[PDB]
RNA sequence: CCAGAUCUUAAAGAUCAAAAGGAGCAGGUAUCAAGCACACCUAUAACGGUAGCUCAUAACGCCUUGCUCAACCACACCCC
């Protein structure tokens, strides 16, 4: 019957389960390391856009927000 | 000559569709009748409730 | 008596999509090509840009576009020659008379 | 918006005659005083349609339905503003916006004549639908802020250079 | 005629009718209202058709 | 569509065809979804004015690759 594959695909969620549990703040650590990596490569980007407009420095009045920042 | 042809033909076919169009539009009248009618007996009948 | 174009197309019919620039319309033209595989025809859309000097463009309408001896630009290469079907007001080719789709907006058998 | 007077005999108690006659009690038990917001939308509906429509006797008119409609989408906001997190009307307050937004599109192309007047008198803002329905998301909406800010900041280094620097040639002819 | 432009027009004219556009900005009206599948094909290629003699010497 | 180069000669015919342009067709990938000035008007060939343009029918990116063959496109040590 197909219980043959609800059960396999049982005992894999139950062990991803169980991965994620054991090195949660391994996952924390990476995850917001690839944030930081998401914002400055989001800056690069913006800084790209003047520079090649022949402008010097940014627009004034212009602060780039962090987008990729936990908030509310 | 055959733009000639092709422009008597359409005038051609003009008479016909305002020979048409007046038929349908003499029996669209008589729908009209009939549903004035209609519409004047049921108005008729529901006023008296009303009253 | 050299008034020729070096474009492909010499008259063709489109569909207005804007006319927020200036004296200028984008209209849609829309032709048949056969698929290869399945050897049916499906329609193929592409944008042109057309000079209108009166302004008498709006959104919705059926345009014939004339050929521009010469290019004004890089894109602009055709010239409105007339509105076939102005939007909501569309006149009946063969009668002369307004119609609204299917009905007819003035009897054409009411001369009086 | 739209305001029924309250001492008003509600439809159908209106082209009997011989009412005025009568003593204000029993026109006071058919006024709109008596009667549910059932009767009061039927009086509002009477009165839109004898103001902008051209032909009342006719319902299957495009027209005629627009103004139906335009009835039912200013109760729905009513009932909206009281009960705010009712989610069966809010749909079909959407949904009949949408109608609505449709049947005047279809309109639009048919009869434009019509549909200036009917736009003009109902207050509606026909909005063309706009291409490429994207979901704004901040990265989006950030990166777009500071390209028209480079694009205006590229101008006033053009406007200036026009200005100043064509001076400063024109100086050494002028002398 | 693979460069010929043929575009539809569903439900905007009560009669339907065809439209021929020339080169020379000539314009071609060809009214519809009865006529069978056939009888189409017949008057178009009379009015704007080659003729026989003129396809087979090309 | 074709300037220009060359050949022939009664200066108007022909051979090759730059640049520019488009009815249509044209590898893989959308886990590349937004590109960021890519539009237009006036007269000037300036200034001034409008705020637009391309794109889920695949824009903008990335990877692989000579070809649709009387032949065509490209390179001539490297820094297109
Ligand atoms: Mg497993
Ligand atoms: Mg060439
Ligand atoms: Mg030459
Ligand atoms: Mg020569
Ligand atoms: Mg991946
Ligand atoms: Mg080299």
């Amino acid at each position: 019957k197909n219980i043959l594959k609800i059960r396999r695909r049982k005992m894999n969620h139950h062990k991803y389960r169980k991965l994620v549990k054991r090195t949660r703040f391994l996952r924390r650590k990476v995850r917001e390391g690839r944030l930081r990596q998401k914002q400055v490569k989001f800056e690069r980007d913006l800084k790209r856009i003047w520079q090649k407009a022949g402008l010097k420095e940014a627009p004034a009045g212009w602060q780039t927000p962090k987008i990729y920042l936990k908030n509310q | 000559e055959l733009m000639a042809w092709n422009q008597a033909e359409n005038q051609r076919l003009h008479e016909l569709r305002l020979a048409r169009l007046r038929q349908e539009a003499l029996e669209q009248e008589r729908r009209q009748a009939e549903e004035a009618v209609l519409q004047a007996r049921e108005a008729q009948a529901w006023a008296q409730l009303k009253e | 008596s050299i008034a020729r174009s070096s474009v492909h197309a010499k008259w063709v019919v489109g569909k207005v999509i804007g006319t927020a620039m200036q004296k200028t319309a984008k209209v849609r033209v829309t032709r048949l090509v056969l698929d290869p595989y399945l050897l049916k025809y499906f329609n193929k859309r592409k944008t042109y840009f057309a000079h209108d000097a009166l302004q008498q463009c709006t959104v919705g309408d059926i345009v014939l576009l004339k050929a521009l001896p010469v290019p004004r630009t890089k894109h602009v290469k055709h010239e409105l020659a007339e509105i076939i079907f102005k939007v909501g007001q569309v006149i009946d080719p063969v009668t002369g008379k307004p119609c609204a789709g299917t009905t007819y907006l003035e009897s054409p058998i009411s001369p009086e | 918006q739209d305001d029924p007077p309250p001492s008003m005999l509600l439809l159908d108690y209106q082209n009997v005659p011989g009412i005025h006659k009568v003593d204000d009690v029993v026109k006071r038990l058919l006024s709109l005083e008596m009667a549910n917001q059932k009767e009061k939308l039927k009086i509002k509906k009477m009165q839109l349609m004898n103001k902008v429509l051209e032909n009342p006797e006719d319902t299957s008119s495009l027209e005629a339905r627009i103004v139906a409609l335009t009835v039912k989408i200013r109760n729905y906001e009513e009932h909206m503003q009281k009960h705010r997190k009712d989610k069966a009307h809010k749909r079909f307050l959407l949904m009949s916006i949408d109608q609505r937004k449709k049947m005047l599109k279809n309109l639009r192309e048919t009869n434009y004549a019509v549909f200036e007047k009917i736009c003009k008198e109902l207050g509606i803002e026909y909005t063309f639908p706009p291409p490429y329905h994207r979901k704004a998301h901040r990265r989006w909406v950030t990166k777009k802020a500071l390209c028209t800010q480079v694009f205006r900041e590229v101008q006033k280094l053009k406007k200036q250079k026009r200005a100043l620097r064509a001076a400063a040639v024109a100086a050494h002819k002028q002398g | 005629n693979p460069w010929v432009q043929i575009t539809m027009f569903k439900n905007m004219t009560p009669s339907p009718f065809l439209r021929f556009y020339l080169d020379s900005g000539e314009q071609v009206l060809v009214d519809v209202e009865s006529k069978s599948n056939k009888e189409i094909v017949e008057h178009i290629r009379k009015i704007l058709g080659k003729n026989e003699e003129t396809l087979e010497k090309e």
